RNA sequence: AUCCCUUAACGAGGAACAAUUGGAGGGCAAGUCUGGUGCCAGCAGCCGCGGUAAUUCCAGCUCCAAUAGCGUAUAUU
RNA sequence: GGAGUAUGGUCGCAAGGCUGAAAAAUUGACGGAAGGGCACCACCAGGGGUGGAGC
């Protein structure tokens, strides 16, 4: 109740640094200009259902119009076999419902950057009608693909190891029927659990991008439709790089509930160029309208146009991958780590996590020139339980 | 008053039915072992297979 | 070991009696006795079980 | 002193004096966090409060009362900070006792255990056990008696043992917090003995706990007792010859 | 119901949705 | 008697145990020499 | 359903300890074992 | 190890604190990292109850162990500056 | 000045004017854990119903070695 | 040192999607008519339950 923040704006940024930091928020004025839908959308009250999960001892209390929610967080215990599942080794079901429009990276960035402060394990598995594997229109959100190999290795720059990291799918899935729906069920394991993140220090020019890795998926289509995207691709990207591998994954289809229906249909792409110098990739990545039915030779090109857009962009980390990046280096130990973006790289979104972290109380940011490298100071929290044997 | 005063019966570690009320263990969780393989049930999946 | 242990590790732990309201009927069988019972028992059903048998 | 559960103790705790009272529980064998009543003498035990919360591996001091009155040693506990929650899973031993009402070979029934057979229908199948060490399987309600019933044990037990059921009740820490506001001054709540020592009740003391000398006879038992029918019917080289 | 209970003996606070 | 049985099974298992020992230094020894 | 439900999860959970502990304790005899080997054989040469 | 008698350590993490049965081998070995070399060793501290005292990241002699694991070569002799079987005994506490 | 040598007067009953370091072994619960073709076996057990001004218990367990000294580790000879 | 038997790691293969859920036979497939054998799940002769009230 004691803090107050408002808007719609970097919600599940505000939740998560709200139950990283301690500090009871109060979010008010969700949807104050919709009349026809005011109030929480399903994605959200989906990932208020998932974090009250996950966590214990947090209070959670949305209001009657919707608008208003309060939340006092707890503890991060994650998968405890006394309070949250039957077995320490057991995978926390959540199921999002069939009204979720909204990529299932939604739900993992904020659960992957929360995981690594936890007390045991998280284990959480996304079943549901409405768990969409793929990239979506909607907020434009990662894919499974570009989520794993653009953002997990920053947790292995930041000394959260992925030997330890296991973000599997089960089935794949697209949105289907408008923007709704889904089908293709995952899960993550953390096992990984860090007391304080290593301060770390990216200042160093990540120079010659070195190669292109690539996956482009297809569920419910034609599995030529891959390779047709690959040889647009590798057509734009020949007269800059020999070596652009993408790697085709073809699924038949994923069943939901009305009796059960084929829904997802769909295939994307995504690219991952990495840098010689260090942890460094951008990534990109672009999927079919789900009504569209546009030609993957104009979706491999839109792809290869994005990833050569972020590769003139960036200065060292994308903007897709800049929030949880930096809010992990608030969150390591009583030092300066510095951080080298781009001009062209700073977003609203890293403009607002930047005062959401200056309200919570973490310390501000230094921004000097080199794209500029800015500069945070950690407020040496780290994760508050822990079996300290 | 509370360590003043006298202690539950769950908190006393040898409760005889003289101490409790009546259906008293119907409001508790407790964990205890049990003895022997129960006896699987026929279930469709089961007699399908 | 047994000089890694201290006089109150080496402690015996005593022997709870039978309850005064119910000291009528006999003493409280513990492991011991109850093993002196079912070794007569056994031995008695030995015997029966050969001379059955002859 | 030892240091009892639920009396209240002031802990030093990083800036923090603050006095809380606690419960003092060991690991049992690795398996549960069963519930002591005292502190072990020359022993670490798990204790558990509810104060502010501290980064763990935080050393701290631990004392009773602030006076200078106190004839030796103010300082009571030290220890070191384990781990922070909320909801912890302490557990205490309870341990429901009857006495049995007729004894068969096998099936006894037992009578001073529970009042209803909601609670045996409740209870069906736990795991019974006498106090000589023989187990046994709560099997059925008893219907004419109502809160006796029917349990199958290993072997034959006699009527003056005790047939315990030992299930694991769950214990909260109560949720007091008292800042030790020195320079301003401050309430101390006191301990157990202060209390019965200050309003005249005295400590409660159980005969039938008490341990006593137990005077065991020697075990004699009677003599083989061979049926009629079966020793006029084995043959000569043995039959049974007896004056 | 009883499985979940089982799970989440000691679980406390939770999301309280007044919808 | 039992308390001296209860020696002699303890010397018995030393004299065991030190037989293997010799045995396998003696075989180890041996085996270099066939090798 | 408890009494089902208590007993997989007893035999799954005292397997997993049983096959962790064993690969544990293999595993630290095999790295001393080696180190202490090797040392008496860099002993023995002296 | 090196050409001293004693070695100095960090305790990284008892491995084995979750063995069920209380005087186990695995239970007493614990994984320490050698300041002078840099190698992680195993060694055994001589008894359960006294493995409380061997807190995480504390500076441990360690002695070689001359007579469950056979192979385990060194024992945990002092505890940041204090004798390990001194803390057991109960004549001095930890420095922390 | 101290020490030394002389020296009046006090100065021993164990609960003390308070011998240690190692090793081996027995005995114990209405306690806890594990295995399984009942009562058995194993690991063990400061933790037991109550009770801390409560308890007087193996009442100070038994044996071996050195004894104002003794043990451990590594190199070893 | 040789020969067996185990235990735990490490590596290599397995581990690349004309794709998107619900045959055999010269010996085989199905019957019919006639004639046998057996059956307190049949006839025949009897007996006894349950089913009416309560637990």
């Amino acid at each position: 109740e004691f803090l107050r923040f408002t808007g719609h704006r970097a919600f599940t940024q505000r939740l998560v640094l709200a139950t990283l930091y301690g500090r009871p928020i109060h979010i008010s004025k969700i949807r104050s200009s919709s009349a026809t839908n005011p109030g929480l959308a399903p994605h959200e009250i989906s990932f208020l259902r998932l974090l009250e999960s996950v966590t214990n001892g947090s209070i959670i209390d949305v209001s009657y119009s919707g608008t208003t929610i309060t939340y006092q967080p707890g503890l991060i215990t994650g998968t405890v076999p006394g309070m949250n599942a039957s077995l320490s080794s057991d995978a926390i079901e959540h199921v999002i419902p069939a009204t979720n429009t909204r990529g299932i990276t939604y739900f993992l960035i904020p659960l992957a950057l929360l995981a690594p402060f936890s007390k045991a394990h998280l284990n959480v598995r996304f079943t549901g009608p409405g768990v969409i594997t793929s990239a979506t229109h909607g907020a434009r959100d990662l894919s499974i693909d570009t989520f794993r190999t653009a953002v997990l290795p920053l947790y292995g720059l930041f000394g959260i190891p992925p030997a330890r990291i296991e973000l599997r799918v089960l089935q794949r899935s697209c949105a289907g029927p408008g923007g709704k729906g889904g089908g293709g069920i995952v899960e993550m394991r953390f096992a990984s659990q860090v007391r304080l993140p290593k301060t770390l220090h990216l200042n160093r020019r990540p120079g010659k991008v070195r190669r292109i890795r690539g996956v482009a998926y297809c569920t419910g289509v034609a599995a030529s439709h891959n390779n047709r995207m690959i040889t647009a691709a590798r057509g734009v990207l020949n007269q800059l790089v020999s070596d652009v591998h993408i790697a085709a994954q073809y699924d038949p289809a994923p069943l939901v509930a009305e009796q059960k229906k084929k829904t997802g249909i769909g295939f994307g792409l995504s690219l991952v160029a990495e840098t010689s110098a260090e942890g460094v990739i951008y990534a990109a990545d672009e999927v079919a309208p789900p009504e569209g039915g546009v030609v993957p030779e104009d979706i491999g090109e839109k792809c290869a146009y994005q990833l050569l857009d972020v590769i003139a962009q960036g200065g060292c980390v994308m903007a897709a991958s800049a929030p949880t990046v930096l809010t992990l280096m608030a969150m390591g130990s009583e030092d300066v780590g510095r951080l080298r973006l781009g001009r062209r790289v700073v977003s609203p979104e890293l403009l607002e996590l930047a005062r959401d972290l200056k309200a919570f109380g973490a310390a501000s940011w230094g921004i000097r020139d080199a794209d500029l490298i800015v500069s945070v100071k950690g407020t040496g929290v780290g994760n508050v339980g822990r079996k300290v044997a | 008053a509370e360590l003043v005063a006298k202690r539950a019966w769950t908190l006393a570690g040898e409760a005889t039915a003289a101490d409790r009320p009546v259906n008293s263990l119907l409001g508790e969780d407790m964990e205890f072992d049990h003895v022997g393989k129960p006896v699987p049930v026929v279930t469709e999946e089961v007699s399908e297979s | 070991m047994s000089s890694l242990r201290h006089a109150i590790q080496r402690r015996a732990h005593k022997e709870r009696a039978q309850p005064l309201e119910r000291q009528r009927l006999g003493i409280l069988e513990k492991k011991k006795d109850y093993r002196l019972r079912a070794r007569d028992y056994k031995k008695k059903q030995a015997v029966l079980k050969s001379l059955r048998q002859k | 002193k030892i240091l009892k559960t639920g009396d209240p103790l002031i802990f030093s705790l990083g800036w923090r004096r603050f006095q809380t009272l606690p419960i003092y529980s060991i690991w049992d064998n690795r398996t549960r966090n069963r519930m002591l009543k005292y502190t072990p003498e020359h022993m670490h035990c798990f204790g558990t409060f509810w104060g502010p919360l501290i980064a763990p591996n935080t050393s701290f001091c631990c004392f009773q009362s602030f006076s200078a009155s106190n004839p030796g040693f103010r300082i009571a506990a030290t220890g070191t900070v384990l781990s922070v929650d909320e909801s912890t899973e302490i557990v205490k031993k309870l341990k429901l006792v009857g006495t049995p009402w007729k004894i068969f070979k096998n099936t006894a029934f037992i009578k001073d255990m529970f009042n209803s057979s909601l609670e045996i229908a409740k209870f069906e199948g736990a795991a019974i056990r006498t106090v000589s060490g023989i187990r046994g399987q709560i099997k059925r309600a008893l219907s004419k008696p109502e809160g006796y019933f029917r349990a199958t044990f290993e072997d034959k037990i006699l009527l003056s043992d005790i047939v315990i059921l030992k299930a694991w009740y769950p214990v909260k820490p109560k949720q007091f917090y008292n800042p030790a506001t020195n320079l301003i001054g401050w309430q101390s709540m006191r301990l157990t003995g202060e209390i019965r020592r200050a309003e005249n009740i005295p400590t409660p003391q159980n005969p039938n706990s008490t341990y006593r000398k137990i005077e065991r006879p020697e075990r004699h038992f009677n003599p083989l007792r061979v049926p009629k029918n079966l020793a006029a019917e084995l043959p000569f080289k043995s039959q049974i010859v007896q004056t | 119901t009883i499985l979940v209970e089982m799970q989440r003996r000691n679980k406390v606070g939770g999301i309280i949705d007044r919808r | 008697r039992e308390k001296l049985k209860k020696e002699l099974a303890e010397i018995e298992e030393r004299r065991r145990e030190k037989q293997k020992k010799e045995k396998k230094e003696f075989w180890e020894r041996e085996g270099k020499k066939r090798k | 359903f408890i009494r089902r439900e208590q007993l997989r999860i007893k035999k799954e959970k005292d397997e997993a300890y049983e096959k962790k502990f064993k690969r544990i304790i293999a595993e630290i005899q095999n790295e001393e074992g080696r180190a202490a080997n090797e040392y008496a054989r860099e002993k023995a040469a002296r | 190890f090196g050409g001293s008698s004693h070695a100095k350590g960090i305790v990284l993490e008892k491995v084995g604190v979750e063995a069920k049965q209380p005087n186990s081998a695995i239970r007493k070995c614990v994984r320490v990292q050698l300041i002078k070399n840099g190698k992680k060793v195993t060694a055994f501290v001589p008894n359960d109850g006294c493995l409380n005292f061997v807190d995480e990241n504390d500076e441990v002699l360690l002695a070689g162990f001359g007579r469950d694991i056979p192979g385990v070569r060194f024992k945990v002799v002092k505890v940041s500056g204090v004798g390990l079987l001194a803390l057991w005994k109960e004549k001095k506490e930890k420095p922390r």
